[PDB]
């Protein structure tokens, strides 16, 4: 059944500092006792990054566009987000995709789906168990059909602060939707932990779909649809250049931008972290 | 330069075997004028269950392509025939099968496995719910099907059996159990390569030699011999400090491989002249 939510109040977008997060693995290659430039879609560092908060009967889950890739990071403690909706218009016209987590598995399908206008996730919230997920009823012309193994999801009103901090990366590339994930235990209550965070691939998703757009579900916490404190964020990938240090184990521990400043364009040229006093000559304009 | 002498193939171990016992040895087949096309894709034909067996009297192919199956999606399309019908399970050969029940090209087809179903498809007296077509207007193009029981007509006129030139195109196979070889029932498969692919050539890590390689993505020469390098889990291969591949994950048993170069070099000569000798020391 597709209902709505109906105390859906105002919009965020907070503005956030990205500083040190969206770094992740891009090829299947092992590299180590090395540095190496590449260029690919990446998240400029100290960019801004709206932040969609969930406030009392905040409701901060609009269709947001995508146009290449997103971020996807969230301070989580009931995980109020575990479905996204990607496609162009997202309904029964055109082919979407649906990846949601029903607190049994991750379940995902390629189809023409008839969504809810506000789709969500159907939990009880003082009891802690995921009913129905009220995302779409019908499915059309299906193309890919995915399920995840089985596991028992923690779905309920967490108290204390946030303790899961989850790093998404989806990449629509030629068919395929790339999936990323990365994690920090955190223990935070405010606007966005800094620090370095790298990723690792999952998913290699033969979809096969336009992807302009996607729909973030919360999951809707009521004892009449209701919510409770989370957050949730959302950033782009943008194709620039990064060099990137190994370790002997072939695990990135440290990464620069090369668009900063000229600082950093310049540690990009002389391919070392480590630059002595001295006038360097560098890319023209 | 020093000649590579061996090969290391490997690959996977084999994504999903299609279901040869749930499609070529399946329990309800249908006539040659209409064959069942069953439809198989992203799968592995492999014919691996069937090829080593005493099931089968043709063999033929156009089990062999166990060996070179790799086509688009390929329709298992499912039949049964008289006895003497095995034989024309061919492209060409223009008798009952090719002419007016289901006509093969000579590009793409696969193996004939026509199987003995004398207890299964016959009876003592004779099964009749499997026919053949003897007669039709216009001989049949590859590839295609005929199911109607059409009215025939030798020279054009309007039909209704059994009026003045009138027959009927489906004559009975006459499926017996007490008969000789030329009545019995084969049921029979014939890919129509209409995605599925044969099975994984895999052998030897021929380990410190001087070999040529194919792995899963990866050729050339090489010398072979294990590592110490902590791959991830999603890592397929590995690269140097420079951009030449150094390193693999083997394919099915995951082993990390070091690859090196497989030798060359420069040689001089040394020698103290013409006049004293004329033995030299080669480095
Ligand atoms: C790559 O990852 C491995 C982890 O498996 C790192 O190896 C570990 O490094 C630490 C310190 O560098 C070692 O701790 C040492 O342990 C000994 C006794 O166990 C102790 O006496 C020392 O004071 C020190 O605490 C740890 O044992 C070692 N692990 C193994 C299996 O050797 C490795 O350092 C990483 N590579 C790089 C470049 O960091
Ligand atoms: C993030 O966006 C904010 C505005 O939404 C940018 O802040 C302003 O940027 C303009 C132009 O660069 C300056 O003139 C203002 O002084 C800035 N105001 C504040 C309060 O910072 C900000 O630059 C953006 N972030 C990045 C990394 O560019
Ligand atoms: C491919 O198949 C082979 C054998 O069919 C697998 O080899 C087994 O590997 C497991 C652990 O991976 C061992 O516990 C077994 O002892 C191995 N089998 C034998 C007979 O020794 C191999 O793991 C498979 N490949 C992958 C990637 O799983
Ligand atoms: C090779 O060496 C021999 C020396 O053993 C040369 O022969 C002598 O050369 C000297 C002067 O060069 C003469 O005085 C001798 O009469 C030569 N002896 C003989 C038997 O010929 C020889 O000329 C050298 N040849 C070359 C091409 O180097
Ligand atoms: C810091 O860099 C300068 C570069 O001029 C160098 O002279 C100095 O030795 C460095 N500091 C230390 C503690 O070595």
């Amino acid at each position: 059944r597709c209902t709505t939510f109906d105390d859906v109040q105002a919009p965020n977008y907070t503005q956030h500092t990205s500083s040190m997060r969206g770094v992740y693995y891009p090829d299947e290659i092992f590299r180590s006792d090395t540095l190496y430039l590449t260029q690919d879609l990446f998240l400029p560092f100290y960019s801004n990054v709206t932040g969609f908060h969930t406030i009392n009967h905040t409701f901060g889950n609009p269709v947001i566009p995508f146009k290449d890739g997103i971020y996807f990071a969230a301070t989580e403690k009931s995980n109020v987000v575990r479905g996204w909706v990607f496609g162009s218009t997202m309904n029964n016209k055109s082919q979407s995709v649906i990846i949601i987590n029903n607190s049994t598995n991750v379940v995902i399908r390629a189809c023409n789906f008839e969504l809810c206008d506000n789709p969500f996730f159907a939990v009880s919230k003082p009891m802690g168990t995921q009913t129905h997920t009220m995302i779409f009823d019908n499915a059309f012309n299906c193309t890919f059909e995915y399920i995840s193994d089985a596991f028992s999801l923690d779905v309920s009103e967490k108290s204390g602060n946030f303790k899961h901090l989850r790093e998404f990366v989806f990449k629509n590339k030629d068919g395929f939707l790339y999936v990323y994930k990365g994690y920090q235990p955190i223990d935070v209550v405010r606007d966005l932990p800094s620090g370095f965070n790298t990723l690792k691939p999952i998913f290699k998703l033969p979809l096969g779909i336009n992807i302009t757009n996607f729909r973030a579900i919360l999951t809707a916490f009521s004892p009449i649809w209701g919510t409770s404190a989370a957050a949730y964020f959302v950033g782009y990938l943008k194709p620039t250049t990064f060099m990137l240090k190994y370790d002997e184990n072939g695990t990135i521990t440290d990464a620069v931008d090369c668009s900063q400043n000229p600082l950093a364009e310049l540690k990009c040229s002389v391919k070392s972290f480590e630059i002595d006093k001295g006038i360097y000559q560098t890319s023209n304009f | 330069r020093v000649v590579p002498s061996g090969d290391v193939v490997r690959f996977p171990n084999i994504t999903n075997l299609c279901p040869f016992g749930e499609v070529f040895n399946a329990t309800k087949f249908p006539s040659v004028y209409a064959w069942e096309r069953k439809k198989i894709s992203n799968c592995v034909a492999d014919y691996s269950v069937l090829y080593n067996s005493t099931f089968f009297s043709t063999f033929k192919c156009y089990a062999t392509k166990l060996n070179d199956l790799c086509f688009s999606n390929v329709y298992a399309d499912s039949f049964v025939v008289k006895g003497d019908d095995v034989r024309q399970i061919a492209p060409g050969q223009t008798g009952v099968i090719a002419d007016y029940n289901y006509k093969l090209p000579d590009d793409f087809m696969g193996c004939v496995l026509a199987w003995n179903t004398r207890n299964i498809d016959a009876t003592s007296t004779g099964n009749y719910n499997y026919k053949y077509r003897y007669l039709r207007h216009g001989k049949l193009r590859p590839f295609e099907r005929d199911i109607s029981n059409v009215p025939f007509s030798p020279d054009g006129k309007p039909c209704t059996p059994p009026a003045l030139n009138c027959y009927w195109p489906l004559n009975d196979y006459g499926f017996y159990t007490t008969t000789g070889i030329g009545y019995q029932p084969y049921r029979v498969v014939v890919l129509s390569f209409e995605t599925v692919c044969g099975p994984k050539l895999s052998t030897d890590l021929i380990k410190n030699q001087c070999v040529n390689f194919n792995f899963n993505g990866l050729t050339g020469t090489g010398v072979l011999t294990p590592s110490s390098k902590r791959f991830q889990p999603f890592q397929q291969f590995g690269r140097d400090v420079s951009d030449f591949t150094d390193s693999v994950r083997d394919p099915k048993t995951s082993e990390i491989l070091d690859i090196s170069p497989c030798a060359f070099g420069g040689v001089s000569v040394i020698t103290p002249g013409t006049n004293a000798s004329s033995e030299v020391a080669v480095l």
